[PDB]
């Protein structure tokens, strides 16, 4: 069955860099893109960006450009999203999502477990 | 029938070599091997004698012609010559060569109807009678017509790894009945990624309007020059001699 | 009397004009 | 870009009753609106991906209605499992924006 | 060992007092400076202008199929263009399409409204999917849709396009149904005329600018990527880098994949021939695909370091011999560089006066330690 596993309960210090992992299984990684969604209690859910596996095409949301860096590893079918220059506002819970199609539009048919990032 | 004395050798690859002797193992027409010589159409009485056998296409076929009227018009390639399986067509007409790979339901005796325009004093094709219909058409190719324009037109047809490779060479000759003795390598013409396995082939003939008449005697057209030679390629080892320019001057079987 | 693929050919110590002098 | 606004943040409903969740669109997005449900400490699950066609597995209780700029998520009978957080998402074009969320309660 | 050539000689001989002579210490290999890939001009471009903004489109039930093959297709350029509102690729990423190769591709051009855009996708059930056009579940392709409100909507109404409301059975994937037979919804057979239980399957589209975006017309082109275990007739355009001569570079001339220093050559290839070869079956010349010029390939220079030293008892300075390498084309250079047939030795200054041979070098050249 399709699973998108994330560690969670991430704990970092402001100004550092974190590499959030989204392990995928039960489905072909190369045939679909990868998306990330950030969840803040006061701002709800916001889409971060899209990364195409085995490709150099990357698209970030304008607000999160530079803040988040999207990395993909074809081996082990793992998706990564690097956050640099972390502040207190970045303290939130991040969701990795499996797109229904490798393109746009997309409605995020599947979701990951999510990593709860805390910046302290 | 007619021995092919050092004929049918083509450039095996696009490699350039200068003043060296390259020993290559590839499908070749063996030296001094008799090649069947066919009279496609013979007219006496004026009775029309039609003979267009579908020779089996095994490995490669060395095809030659000595027709100054360009009666030979093209080729047929098909494993079954039926709409059930895809077949390859090579058709030469005024503007261009027509190459179509498709499921073709051929007629019993395919040919091309061509008529003479009195006003323009030229011959142009009237109608095409080769196939009833075409289905599941896959590959189509067009190029500048080469067979047009007393001379020997040698064509070697090969189908290896799904690639239909055709080699051509034109040489003016002074012989009538048999292939002139002498060596001329066959340059590649075009390679086709057809990807179909073929076991039979047949030759297109353009038929004049007088020949199409129901009368058994046709007095408006002559097909005495409709003579084409066919040889079968076999796996062989050849010692090819490349000159300084890069052409094949001599070869040893 | 009448090649670089990892091979090399070293010139002889005595050049052909020089052995002619001997 | 296009923004999704769920007007009501916390709303109350009784078990077994019929409820409707409202989502507003700033532009005419046709019928490209998706709904998700999120339980506490759980991943969101797709419920109805375009306007009315439900996702695989979800019960018939969830029914997505609406067209144009007005879109509604309806539940025929509210169960204990339905007391969660719900979002509305537009997929008219990139960038992607979700709703402000709405939590069901007794 | 790496301090100086005399120390390298000491390490190679594994001693501290090296005697007068010549010692091959290591090999000088010239690394490639860069890599160049050259490919022929993009020729016979696919007619994608039609699938972009053709003058007219066919109805969804009689969807038009266009064969695209024997050309170069820039799917990345298609993706960059923002005219397409909907660009869904369920099978594979659009960007990989430019790198990937397909033996044939078909474009399905049809007009459906925005709300019916969803029905054309794998895993979806709808009236357009059931009776107009169906997509295989495992189908690999891209669905392209963009707004056609200005083109296919009129104030009076565009009823030219037709869609099938109902049919006896669902259409199979990639099946085109143009049949105008009146549908039978009852036991009584249809007589070719409108009846209570007989209704015409096709329905005229309702397109108006005042209608909503979902109701507004959209022109949809579906690209189908098919592999028949055969060589690809159509492929993405290949990258070409500017040619560099007289510098040892990695080169890829239509798949030669060799390393050497390229040079313009006077040898004349046959027009069909592409790359030459020498006696020993090694590539020696290649023709530039972009411009039909014949380029020789000599390999990158290599040799032996071959330190020239006198006895360590006598001196501590040495001379480095770079055999079969000319220093101009390439101890550091610039210190009495002397070039001879055996090589281009560094550190010894040439003298015209001739003495007896002391340290052999090659081609009659002998080194010595003298004022
Ligand atoms: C000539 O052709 C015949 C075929 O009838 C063949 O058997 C023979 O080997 C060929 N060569 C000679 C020298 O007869
Ligand atoms: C020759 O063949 C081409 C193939 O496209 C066709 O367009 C043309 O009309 C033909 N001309 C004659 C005279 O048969
Ligand atoms: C048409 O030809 C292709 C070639 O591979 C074959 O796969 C297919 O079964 C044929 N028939 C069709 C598409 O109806
Ligand atoms: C020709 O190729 C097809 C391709 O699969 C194969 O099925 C068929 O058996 C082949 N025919 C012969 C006679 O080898
Ligand atoms: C072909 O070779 C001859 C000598 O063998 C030479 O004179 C002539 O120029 C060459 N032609 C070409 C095109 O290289
Ligand atoms: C639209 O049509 C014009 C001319 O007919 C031409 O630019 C092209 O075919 C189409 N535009 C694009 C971006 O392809
Ligand atoms: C390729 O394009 C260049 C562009 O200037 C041109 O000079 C060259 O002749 C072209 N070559 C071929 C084979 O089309
Ligand atoms: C260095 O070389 C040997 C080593 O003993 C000896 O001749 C002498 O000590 C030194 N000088 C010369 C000219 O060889
Ligand atoms: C390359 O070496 C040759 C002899 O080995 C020499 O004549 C030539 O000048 C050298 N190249 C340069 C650029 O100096
Ligand atoms: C050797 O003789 C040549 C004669 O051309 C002269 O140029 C050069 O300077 C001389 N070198 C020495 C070291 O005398």
């Amino acid at each position: 069955q399709v699973q998108l596993q994330q560690p969670g309960t991430e704990l970092v210090m402001p100004g550092a860099s974190v590499k959030l992992s989204c392990k995928t299984s039960g489905y072909t990684f190369t045939h679909y893109w990868m998306h990330w969604v950030k969840q803040r209690p006061g701002e709800g859910l916001e889409w971060i960006g899209e990364i195409a596996p085995s490709d150099n095409y990357v698209k970030y949301n304008q607000k999160f450009k530079g803040k988040s860096t999207l990395s993909v590893d074809r081996s082990s079918s793992t998706a990564y999203m690097q956050l640099s220059s972390l502040t207190s506002e970045d303290s939130a819970v991040y969701f990795c999502a499996r797109p229904d199609n490798s393109g746009y539009p997309v409605y995020f048919d599947y979701w990951g477990q999510g990593t709860s990032l805390t910046v302290s | 029938y007619t021995n092919s004395f050092t004929r049918g050798v083509y450039y095996p690859d696009k490699v350039f070599r200068s003043s060296v002797l390259h020993s290559t193992q590839d499908l070749f027409l063996p030296f001094f091997s008799n090649v069947t010589w066919f009279h496609a159409i013979h007219v006496s009485n004026g009775t029309k004698r039609f003979d267009n056998p579908v020779l089996p296409f095994n490995d490669g076929v060395y095809f030659a012609s000595t027709e100054k009227s360009n009666i030979i018009r093209g080729w047929i390639f098909g494993t079954t010559l039926d709409s059930k399986t895809q077949s390859l067509l090579i058709v030469n007409n005024a503007t261009n060569v027509v190459i179509k790979v498709c499921e073709f339901q051929f007629c019993n005796d395919p040919f091309l109807g061509v008529y003479y325009h009195k006003n323009n004093k030229s011959w142009m094709e009237s109608e095409f009678r080769v196939y009833s219909s075409a289905n599941n058409c896959t590959f189509e190719y067009v190029s500048q017509p080469f067979l047009m324009d007393k001379n020997l037109r040698e064509f070697v047809f090969k189908n290896i790894d799904g690639y239909f490779k055709i080699y051509s060479k034109h040489t003016p000759i002074n012989l009538v009945r048999d292939l002139p003795q002498g060596f001329s390598a066959l340059e590649p013409l075009v390679d086709l990624p057809i990807g179909i396995n073929i076991t039979r082939f047949q030759t297109l003939l353009a038929l004049h309007r007088s020949y199409l008449t129901p009368g058994d005697s046709s007095s408006g057209w002559t097909a005495g020059a409709a003579a084409y030679y066919v040889g079968y390629l076999q796996p062989r080892t050849f010692l090819l001699k490349y000159n300084e320019n890069g052409t094949i001057t001599d070869a040893v079987d | 009397v009448t090649k670089f693929n990892g091979l090399t050919v070293l010139p002889p110590l005595l050049t052909d004009e020089m052995i002619a002098q001997y | 870009d296009i923004v999704m606004t769920q007007s009501q943040k916390f709303m109350s409903t009784s078990l077994g009753d019929r409820v409707s969740i409202s989502c507003k669109a700033s532009q005419d997005v046709g019928t490209t609106v998706a709904w998700y449900q999120q339980k506490p400490g759980q991943s969101p699950k797709l419920l109805i991906y375009w306007a009315s066609t439900r996702h695989t597995g979800v019960p018939d209780r969830f029914t997505g209605t609406g067209s144009g700029t007005d879109y509604t998520l309806t539940i025929s009978s509210v169960a204990a499992e339905d007391l969660a957080l719900y979002y509305c998402q537009q997929h008219y074009n990139t960038p992607y924006t979700f709703g402000g969320g709405t939590k069901l309660e007794i | 060992c790496a301090l100086d050539p005399l120390s390298e000689t000491k390490c190679t001989l594994k001693s501290f007092t090296v005697e007068k002579g010549i010692y091959q210490t290591s090999n000088f290999r010239v690394q490639p400076t860069e890599s160049i890939v050259r490919f022929p001009n993009i020729t016979n471009l696919c007619p994608f202008g039609e699938v972009f903004n053709a003058t007219r489109f066919a109805s969804v039930y009689a969807w038009n199929r266009k064969r695209i093959s024997n050309c170069v297709a820039d799917y990345s350029v298609l993706y960059n263009s923002a005219s397409f509102s909907t660009f869904k690729c369920y099978g594979v990423s659009p960007t990989k399409l430019n790198d990937l190769c397909f033996t044939n591709v078909y474009a399905d051009s049809f007009v459906i409204r925005g709300d019916e855009v969803r029905q054309i996708a794998p895993g979806q059930t709808g009236k357009i999917a059931d009776y107009n056009y169906k997509l295989p579940d495992d189908f690999t392709g891209c669905v392209i849709a963009w707004n056609s409100n200005n083109l296919d909507s009129k104030v009076g109404g565009n009823y030219n396009y037709l869609y099938r409301l109902f049919r006896k059975s669902n259409l199979k994937p990639f099946e085109r149904d143009i049949s105008t037979e009146i549908y039978q919804a009852g036991s009584t057979p249809c007589n070719g005329v409108e009846g209570f239980n007989c209704y015409f399957p096709l329905q005229s589209y309702g397109f108006q600018p005042t209608n909503g975006v979902g109701y507004q017309p959209y022109r949809v082109v579906v690209l189908s990527f098919e592999l028949l275990h055969a060589p690809a007739t159509v492929c993405g355009p290949k990258k070409s880098t500017n040619l560099v001569k007289n510098k040892c570079v990695n080169f890829n001339f239509n798949g030669l994949t060799g390393t050497g220093v390229l040079t313009e050559s006077n040898k004349k290839f046959l027009p069909f021939q592409q790359f030459g070869r020498d006696i020993a079956d090694t590539t020696d010349a290649v023709r530039d695909p972009q411009t039909l010029e014949i380029l020789d390939i000599t390999p990158c220079s290599f040799g032996g370091v071959s330190v020239i030293t006198p006895g360590t008892n006598t001196s501590n300075q040495v001379a480095v011999l770079y055999q079969d390498v000319n220093c101009t084309e390439v101890y550091s250079t610039g210190s009495n560089v002397f070039q001879t047939r055996a090589g281009c030795l560094i550190g010894a200054e040439h003298v015209n006066n001739s003495y007896e041979c002391d340290i052999p070098i090659g081609a009659g050249i002998c080194a010595s330690y003298q004022t």
